């Protein structure tokens, strides 16, 4: 109930979704996919996680570049869809649309399991901790773990950047 | 599931301990060292019954252990003190660092007058 | 590509599957199943073709939402559980979801579609390495999580594969879609005795390795894609094919040959529970998979079909490359039935 | 001029000099003239929730001394 | 399927991140710590089997920790209980709810 | 679950049928896939901050690294099938049959 | 809240400026003013055709070499460990593996732009 | 060309050796501030034992009063099964008071920039 | 109180970005033997003011082929994004304290290329879609560079509060101990601003007026402020980065003009780089960053690593 | 010897560049190594306090723990002040 905060960001969220899922032209794909990640970070932020959304609204946004370029490459016509120059996009995002608004209703009037489980709502903040302790971030030191438990984690992780580089020229070389 | 212990609010009723951060952060070091073994005691309680409502007795002496620090405080270096937390309390991060000179006279209070 | 490339991507193929199977974090079995996926598509794009690139993407396309519902399951359940260890899946919907991505990783029926397709589009080394080896990590997370399985979608599965796999494999010239639809029946075999016993998965899976290879090795022996080519290779060399024409009646599941031993045991290990109309079915129904093979070695081997006068040059040359473990897969493919019991030593 | 650019150059330093001296003079102005707090993590905040709730009017800048304690 | 290479060699590769309560950085605990070191050392040693039936009581425990979903229906049991006993005005509710308190610190 | 666990949950839903369903081009697939790996990487962190399990917050990253090489993957096999058809309409992507 | 308010305003203070810039002076719009800029001649084709990328193989590079800045962003916490050996010696295997991936890049002309 | 590298080369030693002093004095400065807070946490942790532990009390008043009316509800039962204390959700410490407390104890922190 | 924070943040900068105009142009002049504006207005003190209020009473123009939501939104998006960089800048107190505030310029920063993007693409003109191409790959060339140089400098910090920067710097500038870092990240925010010998998504030789070739007035004008509002942010951000005033908590006006001439000298910096050197072929750009500047970086990278612990020289704050 | 000399000296007129992040690098890589100050590197980073120090329930047979912060038993930090 409290300034409804986290739910508006949330919905925001599946609006966006619903944007890019109905697929109107990859520019306006994009343009959602870039919208959904900011407000994922605005999300992650509101629960204490600064470092993950910030890192996750970057890496959107370099992804979402390389994708523009790659659409003004390969993926154009002469008339690029929107949302409202077709009939197949149109309904795919009106039903996304009315989706969300039903499920949401059900799940805020009612009190039922959509598919796993029930919820009543009540907003996000019930849950939280009320852990008063730190001169430190959690998450900022659960990260910086990586460098000394995750050992296992970093050369998994290395080898498969260094193989997706290789790959990837094998996979482009053509002949 | 049984029902839940809690002490009544008489229980829970001390003096308290109503100085700003500003002056308990200026007399620390001299409070850990003065008031160690109460404050010793009450964490050793509080980590071994995992339980608040076990050790109120343990908090009610360390506030009081408190409150004699700051009365011996008040009784022998009531300015050197107000000066030395009025430095710490004007800077935002409440910084040793940038006063030295009244940390310097309120130490030297400390260690003539007690 | 290069040779030195080419053996990294392997490798890293390999380790990829052996990060699946010596993992305890759920993290680190989807990381491998990450690992497979990213070396596998250059291995199935090096022979460069419009056929093998829409092979390698339709594999993607199917192996990256498998692993996009496969991690989905696996937040589900730490959700509802904070646990990363690989055990007993404390959630049913996350269980349902689990097991639909492990069928579509391994090509079971209905999600069989791409497994022809990917089959075709490919070179027989690549095919080979398609049907046996990717085959590994999928079945050892499924073993892994057998206890909390749903009998009744996973038999589903199992019975639908058999089907489809028979009635597919009906209707082919092409030896690689034949290849891939009985890889399809096979896999209902493995993951019809599944919830019952791991040990007969284990069984089966080594046998059907060991046939195909047989199978896929003779093929690149004897440079046959299609049925027609096949008809030509006993004017050239008629040793391969009457080896060709046992291993087929091996893969066919008559005995006393070793192909006998899976069905037979599972169909036993079937009874030990009650499941009596289950196994019927799908022996009866493996009976499609035995009549495509019969008419594989009635065009190869048992008739002979028209030649070519450019066959005489072929006979002036010899095989260059030699296949050093083509002899031992042969004789592991037929004549092991008497051997059975040692399949204690699997469990 | 050479010295003729200088008055546009003058005009951008007055104009660049506001944020800072303005941010620096509301900051003293809503703090009680000491240098807002800074909270960078969770133990600083509760200092300063602990220094509102004693302060008596519901400010965390307004400080009690050794007056406050009898 | 599964080959424990990790206890065989003593490895540790990935073990040190599948639970909770197992030594986390600065010793930061999990909001969840002693539940889940609870239900471990009930289950521990004697198969799922068993403990899915012996180990039921320490693992709803657990799980309430995580979800809280009887916490919440009973605060809400009493939100609605309060709210109704307010509309027909016969709840007159106290001053420290309404933000009146003397704060201590 | 809170009702923000519920709009992930949604917005993961909708990406997979995004993907499940195509229309023409590839590149709106693709973009379906990541936004899969977005409400994935938001709900893995939600859980994990909410429970304040420590070292799982290493986890979200790792996936972000994977899902660039997935991401990467597609983008190369696009390149090809463009320089095949002058498109990547996967219509054309129809020479093998079952 | 803060910084959803300054966002707010400077959102707020953009778009009035837009609305101000489109509402204020005088239009005179007929069709040959508002048609497509190409220096005086009208244009062959459309600009919604494809544009080659010369450097797409970059493009997908700086995709895997974005996620590496992900990666070592944890440094300076990383660097007050007890363990200083083996975060010293991860992040420069990290590093050792970013290089080499570069070396091997430039060294098979993937660097170079199609002709 | 060898002046340059050379002036550049001891710039940089002599910025190394100035920031290692700096650094190693701002590391006891930290070392010195930690120890205060460590001096000052069993104050804290008492008047946070007393806090918690007040809001409890309270709130099982108000609920005896509010939920006597119903007629199979035990006041103040427990969810788990164990007996042993399990710290508040922060949802039972102030679900009966003003959104504005609720506000402040949920995004207090995160908002305050 | 907090909105006229924001307010005597916002205006200030405008005004200076009005007059900065004013003071590139003349420096222009006066390095190229001329004078520059010195009629309306006395030394041309008003001609901003007349630019803003001619592109401001002039007719803006639609595109028939345009898309119009985007063909408005990126502009906004634009000025919005040049306003927002400055709220975390300590001078010597942010109006947005942060946790992690280069972080946050740095994922605003690659936000703010899209304004660009779709002001190119939604133009439906061919030049310009090549100044948004051009924009592409400009991005791609500096932005790993630019972090990594960020993360090696940031390394003796600590942390990524932008406060610490004054503390770290209390006794040395911070470019005596990295000034390799310093040129490589002072031609880095050359490229990342569009400015000269990096101008090439408006290319004016090249591309007429490139990626806003059919912008005009108002939407033109906020373009062209926006650009020179990052202008100044990021010398800024150079100058608290690399050359930090000493701060005097009981005086913090001595810091604000300290830092503001700092700010102004790199900025007059820009101007002479613009007025002294030829322009980048847009592939050259991509291969001075990806070949000369990206392996020193690592290597230097590899060595503020293990500087710090080999001498025994770790910052505080954890 | 003599050809990576010339090797050497090829590199250094035609690609300086490669020469100084290499020879960066691999000083990077090898002098911590060669270092003393790398244990008061570690020794600092686990002088720093973050959490609370529990004390430990006396039995009577632990002279090496103080009972009080000023006894003389414990570890020291004056290493530390003359660093
Ligand atoms: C339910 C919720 C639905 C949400 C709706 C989204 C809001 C936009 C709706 C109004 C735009 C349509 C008007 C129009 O097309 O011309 C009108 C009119 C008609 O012109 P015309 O020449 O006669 O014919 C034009 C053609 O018919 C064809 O004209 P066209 O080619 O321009 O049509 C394309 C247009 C038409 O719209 C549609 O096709 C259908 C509308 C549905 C779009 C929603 C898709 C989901 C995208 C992601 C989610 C976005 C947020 C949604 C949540 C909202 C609640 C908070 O679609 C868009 O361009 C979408 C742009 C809006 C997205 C704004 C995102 C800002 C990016 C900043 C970066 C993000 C940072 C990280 C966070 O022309 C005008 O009056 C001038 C243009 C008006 C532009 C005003 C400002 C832009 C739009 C407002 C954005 C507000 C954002 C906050
Ligand atoms: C080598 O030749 C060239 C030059 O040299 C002669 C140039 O100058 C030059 C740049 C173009 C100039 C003519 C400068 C034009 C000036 C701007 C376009 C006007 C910008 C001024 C306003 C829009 C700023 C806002 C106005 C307000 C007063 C700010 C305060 C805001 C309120 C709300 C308060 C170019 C491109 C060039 O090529
Ligand atoms: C039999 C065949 C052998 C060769 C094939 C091996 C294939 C695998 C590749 C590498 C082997 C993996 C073994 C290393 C596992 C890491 C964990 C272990 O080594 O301990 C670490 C020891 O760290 C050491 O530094 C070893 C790690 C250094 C690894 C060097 C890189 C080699 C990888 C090269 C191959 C990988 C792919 C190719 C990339 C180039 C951490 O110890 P420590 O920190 O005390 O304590 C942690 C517990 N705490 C947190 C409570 C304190
Ligand atoms: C720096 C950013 C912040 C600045 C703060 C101030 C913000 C200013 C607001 C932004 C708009 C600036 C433009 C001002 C010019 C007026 C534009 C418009 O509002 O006027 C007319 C709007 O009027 C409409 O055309 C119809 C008349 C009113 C419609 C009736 C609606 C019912 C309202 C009830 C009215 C009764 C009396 C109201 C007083 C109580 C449009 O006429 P039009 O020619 O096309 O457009 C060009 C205008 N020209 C002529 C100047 C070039
Ligand atoms: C006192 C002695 C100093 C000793 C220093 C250490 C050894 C120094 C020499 C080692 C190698 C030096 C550079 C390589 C030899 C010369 C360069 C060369 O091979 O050819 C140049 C040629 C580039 O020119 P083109 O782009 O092809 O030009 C096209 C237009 N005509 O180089 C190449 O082809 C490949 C370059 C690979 C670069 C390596 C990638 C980045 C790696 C460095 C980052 C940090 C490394 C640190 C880790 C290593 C630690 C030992
Ligand atoms: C003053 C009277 C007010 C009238 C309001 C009309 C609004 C409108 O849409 O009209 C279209 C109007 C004028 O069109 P014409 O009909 O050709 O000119 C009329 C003059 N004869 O067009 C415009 O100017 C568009 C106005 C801008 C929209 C403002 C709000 C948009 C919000 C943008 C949100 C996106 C921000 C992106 C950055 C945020 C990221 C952190
Ligand atoms: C767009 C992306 C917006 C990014 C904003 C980032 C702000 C930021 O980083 O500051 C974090 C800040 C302070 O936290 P710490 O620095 O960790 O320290 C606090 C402890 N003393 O946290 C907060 O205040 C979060 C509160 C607001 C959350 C941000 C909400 C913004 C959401 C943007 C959605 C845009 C509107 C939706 C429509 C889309 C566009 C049409
Ligand atoms: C004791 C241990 C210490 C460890 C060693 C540390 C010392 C290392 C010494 C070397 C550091 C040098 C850093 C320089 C980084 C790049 C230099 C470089 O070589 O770049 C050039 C080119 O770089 C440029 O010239 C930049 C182009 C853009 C110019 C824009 C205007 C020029 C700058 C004006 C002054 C800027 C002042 C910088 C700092 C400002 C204050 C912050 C490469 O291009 P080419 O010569 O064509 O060769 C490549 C093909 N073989």
């Amino acid at each position: 109930m409290t300034m409804y905060i986290a739910f508006i960001l949330s919905t925001i969220f599946v609006i966006g979704f619903v944007g890019f899922s109905s697929k109107p032209s990859p520019i306006y794909g994009g343009l959602g996919l870039i919208v959904s990640g900011g407000v994922g970070c605005g999300i992650v932020l509101n629960f204490g996680g600064s470092f993950l959304g910030l890192m996750v609204f970057l890496i959107y946004l370099g992804g979402m570049l390389v994708v523009f370029g790659y659409t003004t490459a390969m993926a154009t016509e002469m008339y690029p869809e929107v949302w409202v120059s077709n009939k197949t996009v149109f309904g795919a995002f009106v039903s996304g649309l009315m989706m969300e608004f039903c499920m949401v209703y059900y799940a805020l009037k009612e009190e039922e399991v959509e598919i796993i489980f029930k919820f009543n709502g009540l907003g996000d903040w019930v849950i939280y901790d009320t852990g008063d302790s730190g001169f430190f971030s959690e998450e900022a030191m659960g990260i910086a773990a990586l460098y000394s438990y995750g050992t296992w984690l970093v050369i998994v992780t290395g080898w498969s950047l260094l193989i997706g580089v290789v790959v990837i020229m094998e996979i482009t070389r053509g002949n | 599931p049984g029902i839940v212990e809690l002490p009544t609010l008489e229980d829970l009723k001390v003096q308290e301990v109503k100085v700003s951060s500003s002056v308990l952060k200026a007399a620390a070091h001299h409070y850990g060292a003065q008031c160690d073994k109460p404050n010793k005691e009450f964490m050793l309680c509080r980590w071994e019954e995992k339980d608040p409502r076990r050790c109120l007795e343990e908090g009610k002496l360390v506030n009081q252990c408190a409150l004699d620090f700051f009365r011996q405080i008040k009784r022998h270096c009531a300015e050197p003190f107000t000066e030395y937390w009025t430095c710490i309390d004007y800077s935002g991060l409440q910084l040793f660092r940038h006063c030295r000179k009244q940390q310097a006279k309120f130490d030297e209070c400390v260690l003539d007058k007690l | 590509m290069n040779p030195i490339i080419y053996t990294t991507l392997i490798m890293t193929v390999m380790s990829g599957t052996m990060l699946v199977m010596i993992s305890s974090h759920w993290l680190l079995i989807w990381i491998g199943f990450e690992m497979n996926l990213l070396a596998m598509i250059p291995v199935l794009m090096k022979n460069f073709n419009p056929r093998a690139t829409e092979a390698a993407t339709k594999y993607f396309l199917t192996q990256a939402t498998a692993s996009m519902m496969l991690m989905m399951a696996i937040i589900i359940n730490l959700l509802y559980s904070g646990q990363w260890t690989i055990t007993k899946m404390f959630n049913p919907v996350a269980m349902t979801m689990m097991t639909m991505a492990l069928a579509m990783k391994l090509g079971l029926s209905p999600f069989h579609f791409w497994v022809p397709e990917v089959t075709q589009g490919i070179s027989l080394q690549a095919g080979l390495l398609l049907l046996t080896w990717q085959k590994l990590a999928p079945l050892s997370v499924l073993c892994q999580i057998s206890q909390s399985i749903n009998p009744n979608l996973m038999l589903t599965m199992a019975m639908l594969s058999i089907l489809i796999g028979g009635w597919g494999g009906l209707n082919q010239t092409q030896l690689r879609k034949i290849m891939a639809y009985s890889s399809i029946a096979h896999m209902g075999w493995m993951t019809a005795v599944l919830p019952y016993n791991t040990t007969m998965t284990i069984l089966n899976l080594l046998i059907y390795i060991t046939m195909t290879l047989a199978m896929f090795m003779l093929l690149i022996h004897s440079s046959a894609t299609t049925t027609l080519s096949l008809s030509h290779t006993w004017n050239k060399m008629p040793v391969i094919t009457s080896l060709m024409m046992v291993t087929l009646l091996s893969m066919g599941g008559l005995p006393p040959l070793s192909g006998f031993m899976p069905k037979w045991m599972i169909i036993q290990e079937m009874t030990k529970n009650e499941s009596i109309i289950m196994p019927t079915l799908m022996a009866m129904t493996a009976l499609l998979n035995l009549y495509f093979y019969m008419r594989l070695a009635y065009s190869s081997s048992l008739t002979m079909f028209p030649s070519t006068n450019n066959m005489k040059m072929k006979w002036q040359f010899e095989h260059t490359k030699q296949m050093k473990l083509l002899p031992t897969m042969i004789v592991l493919s037929t004549l092991v039935l008497p051997m059975t019991p040692a399949l204690s030593s699997l469990n | 001029m050479w010295f003729e650019i200088l008055p546009g150059i003058a005009v951008m330093a007055a104009c660049l000099f506001i944020p800072g001296m303005a941010t620096a003079h509301i900051h003293k102005f809503t703090n009680g003239g000491k240098e807002k707090r800074v909270a960078h993590f969770s133990y600083q905040w509760n200092l300063m929730e602990r220094d509102r709730r004693i302060s008596g009017v519901n400010r965390y800048h307004v400080t009690k001394g050794l007056e406050n304690i009898d | 399927p599964f080959f424990d290479v990790q206890k065989r060699l003593g490895l540790d590769l990935d073990r040190w991140m599948t639970i909770q309560s197992a030594e986390q950085p600065h010793k930061i605990p999990g909001r969840c710590h002693a539940f889940e070191k609870e239900w471990i050392e009930c289950a521990h040693g004697i198969g799922g089997i068993r403990a899915e039936k012996e180990c039921k009581i320490e693992f709803d425990d657990f799980v309430e920790c995580l979800l809280r979903q009887k916490t919440m229906k009973r605060l809400s049991a009493i939100k609605r209980q309060r709210d109704k006993l307010i509309k027909e005005g016969k709840y007159t509710p106290p001053p420290h709810h309404l933000g009146k308190e003397d704060p201590r610190p | 679950m809170p009702l923000v666990y519920m709009n992930i949950i949604m917005a993961f839903a909708i990406a997979l049928a995004g993907l499940l369903m195509y229309r023409s081009h590839l590149m709106s697939s693709l973009l379906c896939l990541e936004g899969m790996m977005l409400s994935l990487f938001i709900m893995s962190t939600l859980i994990i901050l909410n429970t304040h399990f420590t070292l799982a917050n290493m986890m979200p990253i790792i996936l972000l690294v994977f899902a660039a090489c997935e991401a990467a993957l597609g983008l190369s096999l696009l390149v090809m099938v463009s320089n095949t058809y002058g498109t990547d309409y996967v219509q054309n992507l129809n020479l093998l049959q079952c | 809240m803060n910084i959803m308010l300054t966002l707010l305003t400077n959102v707020t203070l953009a778009s009035l400026l837009v609305l101000i810039a489109f509402w204020l002076p005088q239009l005179n719009a007929y069709s040959e003013k508002t048609s497509p800029y190409e220096c005086g001649f009208d244009p062959m084709g459309s600009a919604r055709l494809p544009f080659s990328m010369k450097f797409f193989l970059v493009a997908i590079t700086f995709l895997l070499f974005d996620l590496e800045i992900a990666l070592l962003l944890p440094l300076p916490w990383a660097s007050q460990t007890n363990n200083l050996k083996t975060m010293l010696t991860m992040a420069l295997f990290l590093l050792i593996l970013l290089a080499a991936s570069l070396a091997y890049e430039w060294t098979q002309k993937g660097l170079e732009w199609a002709e | 060309g060898y002046s340059m590298f050379a002036v550049g080369i001891g710039t940089l030693l002599f910025g190394y050796w100035s920031m290692m002093k700096w650094n190693r004095e701002r590391r006891r400065l930290q070392i010195e501030d930690f120890e205060a807070r460590i001096a000052l946490m069993p104050l804290f942790q008492a008047e946070k034992d007393r806090r918690v532990l007040q809001m409890l009390r309270e709130n099982l008043e108000e609920e005896a009063i509010i939920m006597k009316d119903v007629p199979d509800w035990k006041v103040g039962e427990s969810v788990f099964h164990t007996t042993r204390w399990v710290t508040p959700m922060m949802g039972e410490l102030y679900g009966l008071r003003t959104n504005e407390e609720i506000l402040s104890a949920t995004y207090g922190f995160i908002w305050y920039t | 109180m907090f909105m006229i924070n924001i307010l005597s943040l916002i205006i200030p900068i405008l005004l200076a970005v009005a007059f900065l105009t004013l003071v590139e142009r003349k420096v222009l002049g006066y390095m190229q033997l001329r004078k520059g504006p010195n009629v309306v207005g006395p030394y041309g003190l008003l001609q901003p003011i007349a630019d803003a209020l001619k592109l401001f009473t002039k007719e803006p123009l639609r595109p028939a082929t345009s898309s119009i939501s985007m063909f408005i939104i990126a502009p906004i998006l634009a000025l919005s994004l040049a306003l927002t960089m400055w709220v975390p800048l300590p001078m010597p107190y942010p109006l947005i304290n942060m946790n992690l505030g280069v972080l946050f310029m740095l994922a605003m920063s690659s936000l703010a290329v899209y304004s660009i993007l779709w002001s190119g693409w939604a133009s439906n003109s061919k030049y310009a879609l090549i100044g948004a191409l051009r924009a592409v790959a400009q991005t791609i060339s500096y932005e790993v560079t630019l972090a990594i140089i960020l993360l090696s400098v940031l390394l003796m910090n600590g942390s990524y509060t932008l406060s610490t920067l004054i503390t770290t710097q209390e006794h040395i500038w911070m470019i005596f101990t990295s000034w390799p870092l310093a040129m490589m990240w002072f031609i880095s925010t050359l490229a990342e601003t569009n400015r000269a010998p990096f101008d090439l998504t408006e290319g004016e030789s090249e591309l007429v007026s490139g990626f806003n070739v059919e912008y005009a007035a108002g939407p033109f004008a906020m373009f062209f402020m926006a650009e020179y509002a990052n202008i100044i942010m990021m010398n800024a951000f150079t100058a608290i980065l690399f050359l930090g005033a000493s701060h005097d908590p009981h005086t913090p006006e001595l810091y604000t003009i300290n830092f503001v001439l700092k700010t102004l000298a790199l900025t007059i910096t820009f101007l002479w780089i613009r007025a002294s050197y030829p322009r980048f072929r847009y592939d050259q750009l991509m291969h001075l960053l990806w070949k000369s500047f990206l392996p020193l970086t690592l290597a230097l990278c590899m060595w503020h690593i293990s500087l710090p612990i080999m001498t025994a020289s770790i910052p505080p704050q954890s | 010897a003599g050809r990576i000399a010339s090797f050497l000296k090829n590199a250094w007129a035609k690609e300086p560049v490669l020469v100084a992040s290499f020879a960066i690098g691999g000083l990077a890589i090898i002098l911590p190594s060669l270092s003393p100050y790398t244990n008061y590197a570690i020794r600092i980073n686990r002088a720093t306090p973050y959490n609370y120090p529990v004390p430990l329930r006396d039995d009577g047979n632990m002279p090496d723990v103080p009972s009080h912060p000023q006894d003389p038993q414990g570890p020291s930090l004056e290493w530390l002040k003359n660093l």
